[PDB]
């Protein structure tokens, strides 16, 4: 019934990472996965979401240029693709399942991404 | 022959020379409201030919990459004649319908389409917190139309219109149940739909209450083959049936 | 992809005439209307005609309706433009665009542009 | 004045129904009104077809 | 004081019990009744209406109008598949979401015939013809049109009647079936074979579609009411 | 309501066309399988019973639950009634555009124990009332408020360790029948809200606890559950495939058709 | 965007209290407010899912409160196990806003 | 015909403000749409049928309006929408474009 996401991954800046976060415990088609950006020293963040139906994405507007979602319906996982990292892009980012119309019920345990040389 | 129709209302007749039946309803056929079932005391205007005729939209063009259209129809016929006119001066009006819609292509075309009228159609909204505005919803006997993708939740006040789920969040191949007709490029010419007054109450104000609504999906795409003609069009007229009118005022 | 490749800039003498293309490939030909419009150097777009290319069949505007001639070429995917009479106020470009049906396929709009051939004349 | 609403649903006896209430909407449910028109769904068709005959003809 | 004696199952709140309740509105003036077009009495009359079935479920077909869409040509092979699915009208996500599978999803037993009707939607100048076949338990699948034959089977000639019906009969040990997947009570297999080809003129394309319905016979029954399993909540909608 | 029963078949090479239809009529078919293929005589026994509108919607279920909680001033429970918060009930009563019923409430009222602070707590039996406020009538404001009077509100009281409550309510509505989907506005002007929302007038229901606040504090929780009898049932309806969102409403995220196998002929 | 704040970012009270933690809007939200709670080793739960309903599995120690541009949360008898970081968010407009974090710890 | 009159012609704003941008008909238009034209390249089709955004358009653009009166509305002014912005009728009368609003930063 939970959600479980990647480790921690390390890059330099320039390059790329991709995290995971794979569901179980419920039909993965029919829920939408969003997902959540903390600095260390700030609050929480939204991102966007993926419709695992029918593989539509919506972003927010700080994060459309960068981040990249997708999904697959075999392994019932959803990725996430960051690219073109900069020193910023360093936080902890979680999964979140999204019930109802603003409700988050279920969460993942966060990866944590470091941007250095 | 089975194939051959023409309807007469008003100074108004429409033929055709290839159909199906036509599908009356749930059954039943228009007519007034009786003295056991009324509320309104007053007496009610009946034109009866003024009204009651054929009245013809808008021409929409069916390309290969199209997903649906829809309209409404107390709204459709808000401007049309001096059926318009008796909805602006009055309070309440009830009413039936007859549609026909007409599509007609070459042997060598092929394409089918579902012609489905619906009552009590709430549409939903993009946004998951508002309701979608007025001119989303409806235009006056211009049709609005479906997607074969997403609208984004950044958009406010917007229908979704991602045809799969026929905007109300359901099955569109489930929309069999309601009376409905197709039109198959290879068999059927066109699709004639009689309605009956279907509501809750016995008479409605017609401004602020849409209790139809015609939706026409293309289940299996236009295709042809290089020479043949492009351009399809699809037309859609609707006769009032038995309309009558209580609560007479000013103009709005 | 969808891509409508116009022809390159020149110039012609005032009273000479000019011939503009609009070779468009990706889709199909002869599904959907060719759209000229144009646009001066400072002013704002005006509207000059469509050509049918199933049936050559035009539809001009009234302010264009003796010095502009659409044709149109099935086997190469080309539409032409021949301009007649051209003036000092022909210093400005033009556009083809795409288009299918005149309003009953008006939902999309003209959704697919040209690149813009600027004719003038000088000496 | 208790009614013979006998029949009990049985596969292939009586039972004994009094009303203590002076309003309708306090008695039991229905759940022995079987009735069925299907018709209205399946055949909403003005000309009546056949099923040996061809539909079109 | 009549003496009495209060048995087991007192003071109990069973949820389909038919008891008589005191009315907490006494004498109140319910509004008259209208004539309202389309009373549905039985919910085995709305089970008996067509509705079109997502035989293409591709994954990436689910999320369009392509789900419904049986695509068709004009091969070179002879006897090639068309399409076939088990015939779990309840428990196979072929016609698990239909009219008439969204009703046997709220009970537990069904039985009885099932109609499928197919429908030519390509050109007018198209000819083919088609077997549609039916193959019961105790074997496989069927892979080839001469395993498929041996079943029962239609052979459907396209013109002007556009449609063809293909009757599955009822053909089972017990006079119930179960709604969930069970191996005991399996019911067969349902495909579909060209036999001979779609031959079309010049100027025609050669790709067509085919549209399929299904509906319920006049023997059709079902059993057991319980809870759908296709709705879900976890907070209160508000 | 026994379904009919097949009839004996013979082979057959005539001009008539039972499998042959068209479907572009808006009309299904009216075969049987004794058409064909060969058949045999059976006689069926099969009801179509459990299949009515009336056994299919006359059962209890689950619409609110209200927590209240004893010490605390304003500790009280409100309710505006619809039925369009839960999952089940909402799609049951959904694929119908109108209904008729009359109705049968039951409510199930329990307690908990707080952490106090005294030493040996010992409360007697908790006494409960649950009042019904139609349109316009004075609502509570705080527990000890004037309008737990009930002279004209009905209400229940109810003491714990019993059988639970239970009343029975007519068809109350303005209109002819009970209204699952409505597509317009309140307004005249086509602005402000719509949909289904414009329909619902029902009432409130308070719920609050008449014994005192003696030591220790206590936590009550009443789940409200409604069962349509007498039904009548209009113009059938789709079912819902998306998951609802809000209440109000019939918004929605969309979904695919079905889910998805590998192709088109694997079983 | 609407611009959730929480002008605390750090509370301090000793067990067996009554904190309040309180989160202001920018504009209306309508009571569509939402409350998560984040503990230490980085797991976040959802506690009261509008301005006062409390999701399942929470003790009833939280409570939630408020109307229009300022609401509150409460924890009327603070525990070890309710020392953990605590946001608000809103449902009301797109995008889904949180606001700032505000941390627990022990008065002396 | 059917004239299409836009105001403001000039329109100055601040980055980060939201602004509004109107145009009136004549009489009724079936559909109406919305071009972006930076100066030295074609025109964008952006917004189209009043509604509907095109493949590219940021989600700060939105459309409005019925029957006489239509609009156009950016919620937060970004740096790079400094263009000119013309409407285009699709109606039973011949075609007409606007007249070009123009923005430019404060
Ligand atoms: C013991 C006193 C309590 C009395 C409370 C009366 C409750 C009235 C309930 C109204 C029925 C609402 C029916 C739902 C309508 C629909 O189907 O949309």
């Amino acid at each position: 019934v939970q959600l479980q996401q990647s480790a921690a991954e390390l890059a330099r800046p320039g390059a790329s990472v991709k995290m995971s976060c794979k569901a179980s415990g419920y039909t993965f088609t029919t829920y939408t996965m969003h997902w959540v950006k903390q600095r260390p020293g700030q609050g929480l963040e939204w991102i966007g979401y993926i419709n695992p139906s029918s593989r539509y994405t919506e972003y927010n507007q700080k994060f459309k240029d960068k981040t990249t979602l997708t999904a697959d319906k075999s392994s019932s996982t959803a990725y996430m693709q960051l690219s073109s990292l900069t020193f910023e892009d360093s936080a902890v980012y979680y999964c979140a399942r999204r019930s109802e119309a603003d409700r988050f019920v279920y969460w993942g345990q966060g990866t944590l991404v470091t941007v250095s040389a | 022959s089975d194939r051959v129709r023409s309807i007469t209302l008003g100074n108004s007749t429409i033929t055709t020379q290839e159909c199906a039946n036509v599908v009356v309803g749930y059954g039943v056929w228009p007519e007034y409201l009786k003295d056991n079932e009324a509320t309104a005391e007053d007496q009610p205007t009946q034109p009866d030919v003024a009204t009651c005729r054929f009245y013809t939209l808008e021409s929409v063009q069916w390309m290969k990459n199209s997903a649906g259209w829809w309209w409404k129809l107390p709204d459709a016929l808000s401007q049309m004649g001096l059926f318009g006119q008796n909805m602006q001066y009055h309070y309440l009006g009830r009413t039936g319908y007859t549609i026909h819609v007409q599509c007609n292509a070459s042997k060598f075309h092929q394409g089918c389409l579902l012609v489905v009228c619906v009552p009590e159609a709430e549409m939903g909204c993009s946004n998951l917190n508002n309701t979608p505005e007025f001119s989303e919803l409806s235009g006056g006997d211009s049709a609005r139309m479906f997607t074969d993708t997403q609208v984004g939740e950044s958009n406010a006040k917007k229908v979704q219109t991602a045809v799969w789920n026929a905007g109300m969040g359901v099955g569109v191949g489930n929309l069999t149940i309601f009376p409905h007709q197709w039109i198959n490029l290879r068999t059927n010419n066109s699709a004639t739909l009689v309605m009956p007054y279907i509501n809750s109450v016995p008479m409605d104000n017609m401004f602020r209450h849409n209790n139809l609504t015609l939706m026409i999906i293309p289940f299996v795409p236009l295709n042809y083959s290089e020479g043949s003609s492009p351009y399809v069009p699809i037309t859609v007229t609707i006769a009032p049936m038995c309309a009558e009118y209580n609560g007479l005022r000013l103009a709005s | 992809e969808i891509q409508l490749q116009q022809s390159g800039p020149e110039l012609v003498k005032p009273g000479a005439s000019v011939k503009v293309s609009c070779k468009a490939s990706g889709y199909s030909f002869t599904d959907y209307n060719i759209y000229w419009v144009k646009q001066s150097h400072g002013k704002s777009l005006e509207w000059i005609g469509y050509v049918d290319p199933y049936n050559g069949n035009t539809n001009y505007n009234q302010k264009f309706k003796g010095k502009a001639t659409l044709t149109v070429d099935k086997s190469s995917s080309t539409a032409f433009m021949h301009l007649n009479s051209l003036t000092s106020e022909v210093s400005t470009v033009y556009y083809c665009a795409r288009g299918g049906g005149y309003y009953g396929g008006g939902y999309y709009g003209m959704d697919y542009w040209g690149q813009g051939t600027s004719v003038t004349v000088s000496s | 004045m208790g009614a013979q609403v006998s029949t009990q649903k049985t596969g292939a006896i009586h039972y004994t129904n009094i009303n203590y209430y002076k309003d309708a909407a306090s008695n039991s449910a229905n759940r022995q009104d079987f009735t069925q028109d299907p018709g209205k769904f399946t055949e909403p068709v003005k000309d009546i077809m056949v099923k040996t005959m061809p539909a079109l003809n | 004081g009549l003496p009495v004696m209060t048995t087991p199952g007192s003071t109990q709140f069973l949820t389909s019990d038919d008891f008589q309740s005191p009315s907490a509105m006494p004498q109140f003036d319910v509004t008259p009744e209208m004539q309202i077009p389309g009373r549905v009495n039985n919910l085995m009359e709305i089970a008996e209406v067509d509705s079109v079935v997502p035989v293409n479920n591709t994954e990436d077909n689910v999320s369009s109008l392509k789900a419904y869409q049986i695509p068709v040509q004009s091969n070179s092979d002879n006897g090639k598949q068309v399409f076939g699915f088990p015939l779990q009208p309840g428990a196979n996500n072929v016609l698990n979401r239909t009219l008439l599978g969204e009703i046997l999803n709220y009970y537990t037993h069904w039985s009885g015939s099932i109609k499928l009707t197919f429908m030519f939607c390509g050109s007018a100048m198209a000819t083919g013809k088609f077997l549609l076949a039916y193959s019961p338990p105790g074997a496989g699948v069927p892979k080839n049109r001469k395993d498929a034959m041996l079943g029962t089977h239609v052979i459907w000639d396209v013109g002007l009647q556009s449609s063809c019906v293909l009757c599955v009969p009822w053909i089972s040990q017990t006079h119930y079936r179960y709604v969930v997947e069970d191996e005991y009570t399996a019911a067969g297999y349902v495909t579909c074979w060209y036999q001979t080809n779609i031959v079309v003129p010049a100027d025609v394309q050669s790709s067509c579609d085919i549209l399929c319905f299904v509906s319920a016979c006049n023997d059709f029954s079902v059993r057991m009411l319980k809870d759908t399993p296709f709705i879900r909540q976890d907070t209160f909608y508000q | 309501a026994r379904v009919a029963d097949t009839i004996s078949s013979r082979p057959t090479n005539s001009e008539s066309i039972p499998a042959l239809t068209a479907a572009e009529t808006g009309h299904t078919s009216q075969v049987v399988p004794s058409d064909t293929m060969q058949t045999r005589h059976v006689k069926n026994y099969h009801s179509r019973s459990e299949s009515s509108i009336e056994n299919f919607l006359c059962r209890s279920a689950c619409v609110y639950y209200a927590t209240y909680t004893n010490n605390s001033k304003k500790g009280f429970a409100e309710w505006v009634i619809n039925t369009r918060q839960v999952a089940q009930l909402r799609r049951k009563l959904e694929l119908f555009t109108y209904l008729r019923f009359d109705l049968e409430l039951t409510f199930v009222i329990t307690s908990a124990q707080q952490p106090s602070t005294a030493s040996s707590v010992d409360a007697p039996v908790q006494t409960h009332q649950i009042m019904y406020v139609p349109p316009g009538g004075p609502v509570p404001t705080k527990v000890k408020d004037y309008a737990w009077q009930t002279s004209t509100n009905p209400s229940v009281f109810w003491t714990e360790g019993n059988a639970p409550p239970r009343m029975s309510i007519p068809f109350i509505s303005i209109g002819n029948a009970y209204s699952c989907f409505y597509d317009g506005w309140t307004q005249f002007s086509r602005n402000g809200v719509y949909g289904i929302n414009t329909l619902n007038n029902m009432g409130t229901l308070y719920m609050r606890h008449v014994n005192e606040a003696g030591q220790g504090p206590i936590k009550s929780t009443v789940r409200i559950y409604f069962k349509p009898k007498h039904v009548k049932a209009w113009v059938p309806r789709p079912p819902r495939l998306c998951q609802y969102e809000k209440q109000k409403n019939v918004n929605f995220s969309p979904i695919g058709v079905t889910t998805s196998r590998t192709d088109i002929i694997t079983t | 965007d609407i611009q959730m704040t929480q002008t605390k970012s750090s509370l301090s009270a000793s067990l067996g209290d009554r904190v309040t933690i309180s989160c202001r809007a920018s504009q209306d939200i309508s009571n569509y407010l939402n409350w998560y709670q984040q503990k230490p080793d980085g797991s976040v739960k959802l506690l009261i899912y509008y301005t006062s309903t409390l999701h399942s599995g929470v003790p009833s120690r939280f409570s939630g409160s408020g109307s229009g541009t300022d609401y509150s949360l409460t924890i009327n008898s603070l525990e070890q196990e309710d020392i953990a970081t605590y946001f608000c968010q809103q449902g009301n407009t797109f995008p889904f806003t949180f606001g700032g974090g505000t941390k627990l710890e022990i008065r002396r | 015909q059917i004239v299409l009159s836009q105001s403001p012609a000039i329109l100055s704003a601040s980055p980060g403000e939201k602004v509004t941008m109107t145009c009136r008909a004549s009489s009724s238009v079936s559909y109406l749409h919305w071009y972006q034209q930076k100066p030295g390249s074609s025109p964008k089709p952006w917004i189209s049928a009043t509604s509907n955004l095109a493949s590219g358009v940021p989600a700060r653009f939105s459309g409005s309006g019925s029957g006489t009166s239509y609009s156009l509305t950016i919620s937060r002014v970004e740096a790079e929408d400094a263009a000119t912005y013309y409407c285009q009728q699709w109606s039973s009368n011949p075609l007409s474009f606007g007249g070009g609003t123009k923005l430019e930063l404060k």
